[PDB]
């Protein structure tokens, strides 16, 4: 499984440019996928989602109507058109593969990213800006705008761990649920206004910066980013 | 008096039969390829006999201006009724004779949805060439006798030269490609053969009339007891075809 | 060939059986130890149905 | 509906879209049964389970074979079933006879036409004409019997009457039996098909109209 | 010599007639008499699952009761949301010839078979996002009509080589078969305890087998035609019987004969599937008459009648909560039931 983006440089303000993720090694025609980016110093943003079919497209309020999001099928791509670039869009896009059926785990894989140089919504709150902790347990905590408790039963909070200069990794979805090859120590629970996220027999290859993702309604927003050093 | 006699008798054989096709037509829909095209002519027949009652219940008042207004609209209703319901008889006849021609194509690379866009396409026109004519032929709106002769004109040639013909040459088609093939059935196959002379013998018997008379009326003009005898005869022969097309599409 | 039906037979001849008083007093203990978590036994209100 | 659901409907969407496409490449072909013992030349007709393509007029057709008296109710939706008889050995001609009693008879076949095809009617001739053989030692009402080479044409319309006489008892005309007499090097067994499933075909459309 | 072992035969088969017949003191129909009737049962559809194209011939619920598996005609096995209606996946399958539909427990897996005389099994929760095959299982002679997983390594299916067998997905290889039916087998259901199973077949016989020694434990015999359906009661020393004779038949595995007889004098089709409820009160048996009938499993009257289907009612399934009945006919729809 394999999503390697390119375009990418220094551009000029007000210029234009095309982003262009290629995919390789899975179904690219029923994985819906989302462009998130990351500025330099700063948390993961969503910019914009193309749905499985090219049926359904959504964007971000920053990007809206100045960003263009479009898939080559056949040719198994994934395009951002984007003009009118800012000094606000400084940042590594990632392309984000997801699948939405029962039991599904969306933002599964996140591919490695192309840093641009450019020359109401629900609010997630991770207050422990940097949790200073090896073979130890520590709790990661997350706080939202409403409640992310859907009527279905369904609690829609997502967890990811971004290894120092790799891509964002996903750890948790709905809030209870690992997945594919994350390791059991990992564990989720919380309520509705109300999340945590806590870890047992901390190990090396396993700090970086932990964000909080809702899917209850789009924008889909991020937390800050609680992060863990040893 | 004695042209007014008969036209009590006509009148009342009238409503009972609108009275009965109404009430056909509703069992019919709540009960329900085929299916399609008998429920949009059970509702074409429900409308054509709601508007039969509810025109011998306000003739059977004196006129008044807005009850004038009320008459036309439910005249114009009827009339597109009886359009829409011709046409679909058509349909029903062209969709036998090519089951019956095209076993093959009928059963493999016929469109899954072709009768709901026939069904689309009849109604419309249907619509479309009689709120022409209403507009340009009723009384109280852009009255005006070129136009509402051109128009009624065009919708009669339109019927009795492209509508019945077509009825009348699928049904004989059909009877013809079924009698040469059930020689060599071990049934003789005789309910299709009564089931089809029957639909063709009660539309040019019972629902083509209406059109024959409103057709006869512009040429050749008539004494008004002939004109005022040919109507009452001609709506309850409508409302006998409108009673007896559920009959022949639904239980047999 | 018929070797194996006698064996077959053989074996399905010392089994112990029970009474039928007995299992169906059984059938019975269990049909009644479980109908109050019956969801179609017993009408579901529209609350605790999922459909 | 949360996006997750809305997602998923859409995704569910897009399956019914590839369902009704499979669903319609699958009805613009016919489906067909071909049966038949052993010895009887089944798969020289049209030249665990085989199946067969081919065309004609632009048709497509699809049999299928074994290698029966639970798994035919499979086999209720096709469009025919092909019988496939030997009828120049009547040691067990019977048996065959049985058979087509057996198949004809079954409950989920009450509205399944069977086609008919009578084997080595290139050998039939041979076996009747050399002398050696008698029809009259397995069925006695032969020397009874007359036609409505000549005595190899009577043998032949023989065996049919017998085909078409179990056919007849309890038919009650839902389904009928097509029989046709063919040979190994005869060609012209598509188009027989064809036709008996355009006959066929015409019967199903009369009788989704309640007329047939 | 033949004459001798036929002859130790007949003295073997009266000596367990003999030994049956000692057991059954009193009837349970006598014993049930003095508990409160069921009444009668209204359960309506709640739920219609379009988008089959051709008769559905099997089905099996999940174990979590919300999702299902449903195979077709139209070589396709659909995974349902019972809860939305919505469907999960689609499988594409090489023969389209399908009798049996089987959801394994852990729900990684999907097993399906029929007249090509191979199980497969789909892999479900997979990267790539699509559903594969996993594995083909071949060795049985004839068609498979039922299929049910042990496990997510172990499956046992039955076959019309009147033979059922158990094998090892991972190696894929036949790990014991189990021999003795004369008649093809129709139905295999699965003990709750995955150590017993037991089999129904042609040859109107009803046969438990250990799964571990691979041995025919007991035989039950007391149908007039071939069986259709078998299932466990929940208890898992019962099971029930559906058979072409009209009949549904109560046999428990202790006294080692038939309980209860489940006919009425109108009903004359086959029937078709057997399920029972979670406590065991009700037996929702499929009839070829287009509609199921629930009767009451100790009492034997018809309590219910579920008739929603325009064609025969071909498979039945009730979830392990005990919620909702599944019913899925020749007409391309099915139905859960509440
Ligand atoms: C299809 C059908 C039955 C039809 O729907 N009609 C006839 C009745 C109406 N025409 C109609 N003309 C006139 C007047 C009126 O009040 N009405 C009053 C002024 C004189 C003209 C509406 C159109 C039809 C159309 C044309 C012919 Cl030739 C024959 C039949």
């Amino acid at each position: 499984v394999q999503l390697v983006e390119s375009g990418g440089g220094l551009v000029q303000p007000g210029g234009s440019r095309k982003l262009s993720c290629s995919a390789s090694g899975f179904a690219f025609s029923s994985f819906g996928m989302h462009w998130v980016r990351q500025a330099p110093e700063k948390g993961l943003e969503w910019v914009a989602y193309i749905s499985s079919g090219s049926g359904t497209i959504y964007y971000a309020d920053t990007v809206k109507g100045r960003f263009t999001i479009s898939r080559d099928d056949p040719k198994n791509t994934l395009f951002l058109q984007m003009t009118s670039l800012r000094s606000e869009d400084t940042a590594m896009y990632y392309c984000v593969r997801s699948i939405y059926y029962y039991g599904s785990s969306p933002f599964d894989f996140w591919g490695q990213g192309t840093t641009l140089t450019v020359s109401s919504d629900i609010v997630m709150t991770q207050a422990t800006s940097s949790v200073p902790v090896p073979g130890e347990s520590v709790s990661i905590s997350c706080r939202s705008s409403k409640s992310l408790l859907h009527s279905n039963g369904n609690t829609y909070l997502y967890w990811f761990l971004q290894r120092p200069g790799q891509s964002p990794q996903l750890l948790i979805y709905r809030m209870s649920n690992l997945a594919s090859g994350v390791p059991d120590r990992f564990s989720g629970s919380g309520s509705g206004t109300a999340f945590t996220l806590t870890i047992s027999r901390l190990e090396a290859e396993d700090v970086g910066v932990y964000y909080c993702m809702q899917h209850l309604e789009y924008p889909l927003t991020f937390g800050a980013g609680t992060k863990l050093e040893l | 008096s004695t042209v007014h006699t008969a036209y009590l008798v006509l009148s009342s054989l009238a409503m009972f039969t609108c009275l009965c096709g109404m009430a056909g037509n509703s069992m019919v829909i709540w009960l329900l390829p085929f299916c399609i095209y008998i429920l949009n002519l059970a509702a074409a027949d429900l409308l054509f006999l709601f508007s039969m009652a509810s025109t011998l219940s306000l003739e059977t008042q004196p006129l008044v201006n807005t009850t004038d207004k009320v008459h036309e609209l439910m005249k114009r209703l009827m009339y597109f009724a009886y359009t829409v319901g011709l046409s679909l008889l058509t349909a029903i006849s062209t969709q036998r004779c090519l089951s019956v021609l095209f076993p093959i194509w009928f059963k493999c690379h016929r469109p899954r949805h072709l009768s709901a866009w026939v069904c689309g396409l009849l109604w419309t026109l249907c619509l479309l060439m009689n709120g022409l004519t209403s507009s340009f032929c009723s009384k109280f709106l852009k009255f005006n006798e070129d136009r509402c002769f051109r128009v009624d004109m065009v919708q009669a040639a339109l019927i009795m030269g492209v509508l019945t013909p077509v009825m009348t040459l699928s049904s004989l088609t059909l009877f013809v490609w079924v009698r040469r093939s059930s020689q060599q059935w071990r049934r003789q196959p005789t309910r299709l053969f009564v089931v089809v002379l029957a639909s063709v013998l009660v539309f040019l018997i019972c629902s083509l009339p209406l059109s024959i008379y409103w057709f006869v009326l512009y040429w050749l003009s008539l004494p008004p007891e002939m004109q005022v005898l040919c109507f009452s005869l001609s709506r309850l022969s409508s409302s006998v075809s409108s009673s007896a097309n559920p009959v022949i599409y639904f239980l047999v | 060939q018929a070797r194996k039906l006698v064996e077959q037979l053989k074996m399905e001849a010392n089994i112990d059986r029970i009474k039928v008083s007995k299992a169906a007093a059984d059938l019975m203990a269990y049909c009644e130890a479980h109908a109050k978590e019956d969801p179609l036994l017993t009408p579901v209100p529209a609350s605790e149905n999922p459909f | 509906v949360s996006a997750e659901d809305k997602a998923a409907a859409e995704r569910s969407k897009m399956i019914d879209k590839n369902l009704r496409e499979d669903g319609e490449k699958a009805r613009r072909t016919l489906r067909l049964l071909l049966l038949g013992a052993d010895n009887s030349g089944k798969s020289t007709i049209v030249k665990g389970i085989f199946e067969t393509k081919f065309q004609v007029d632009k048709v497509n057709f699809h049999m299928f074979d074994v290698g029966r008296r639970k798994w035919i109710q499979c086999f209720n939706d096709v469009t025919a079933i092909i019988f496939v008889v030997d009828s120049s050995d009547y040691n067990r001609l019977q048996e065959a006879l049985n058979d087509f009693k057996s198949i004809w008879n079954n409950r989920w076949l009450r509205t399944i036409s069977v086609i008919l095809f009578l084997n080595k009617q290139d050998l039939l001739a041979e076996k009747v004409l050399a002398g050696k053989s008698k029809i009259e030692d397995y069925f006695p009402e032969f020397a009874r019997y007359t036609t409505p080479d000549p005595r190899v044409t009577r043998a032949k319309y023989f065996i049919r009457k017998e085909f078409v006489d179990i056919s007849t008892a309890s038919g009650d005309g839902r389904h009928i039996c097509y029989p046709h007499f063919t040979c190994a090097v005869d060609t012209e067994n598509a188009r027989r098909i064809f036709n008996d499933c355009k006959d066929i075909i015409l019967q199903m459309n009369l009788r989704e109209y309640n007329l047939v | 010599e033949l004459d001798q072992l036929r002859q130790e035969a007949e003295q073997l088969k009266n000596q367990i007639r003999d030994a049956r017949k000692a057991c059954a003191d009193a009837t349970l129909s006598q014993i049930t008499n003095n508990i409160d009737p069921v009444g009668r049962i209204q359960m309506r559809t709640r739920r219609t699952l379009r988008g089959h194209l051709a008769k559905i011939y099997a089905m099996h619920w999940g174990t979590d009761s919300r999702l299902l598996v449903s195979a077709s005609q139209d070589g396709k096995l659909i995974i349902w949301d019972s809860y939305t209606t919505n469907k999960v996946h689609a499988i594409p399958l090489r023969s389209s010839w399908v009798m049996t539909c089987a959801y394994a427990p852990s729900g990684n897996y999907v097993a399906c078979g029929g007249l090509d005389n191979i199980c497969s099994i789909y892999n479900l929760k997979t990267r790539e996002g699509n559903v594969r095959v996993s594995r083909e299982l071949a060795g049985h002679t004839g068609y498979l009509s039922c299929c049910r997983f042990l496990d997510d390594n172990q499956i046992v299916t039955s076959s019309g080589d009147t033979t059922c067998a158990l094998w090892d997905i991972e190696t894929g290889q036949q790990t014991t078969t189990f021999t003795g039916h004369t008649g093809d087998v129709m139905s295999l259901s699965l003990a709750p305890d995955t150590r017993l199973f037991v089999s129904g077949a042609c040859d109107a016989s009803a046969k438990l087998w250990d799964v571990r020694e691979g041995m025919c434990r007991q035989t039950f015999t007391g149908h007039e035609s071939d069986i259709n359906a078998i299932c466990f009661f929940p208890n898992g020393n019962a099971f029930a019987t559906g058979s072409d004779d009209a009949t549904c038949r109560l046999f428990d595995l202790r006294a080692d004969q038939e309980l209860m007889t489940y006919s009425h004098d109108n009903i004359i089709c086959g029937i078709t599937s057997v399920s029972f409820s979670k406590s065991g009160r009700l037996l929702l048996a499929g009839y070829d008459d287009f509609n199921c009938n629930v009767w009451d499993a100790l009492k034997a009257d018809r309590a219910g009648v579920l008739a929603g289907h325009d064609n025969r009612v071909s498979c039945l399934g009730v979830t392990d909560d005990g919620m909702a009945v599944a019913t899925g006919s020749w007409d391309s729809f099915l139905k859960i039931w509440n």
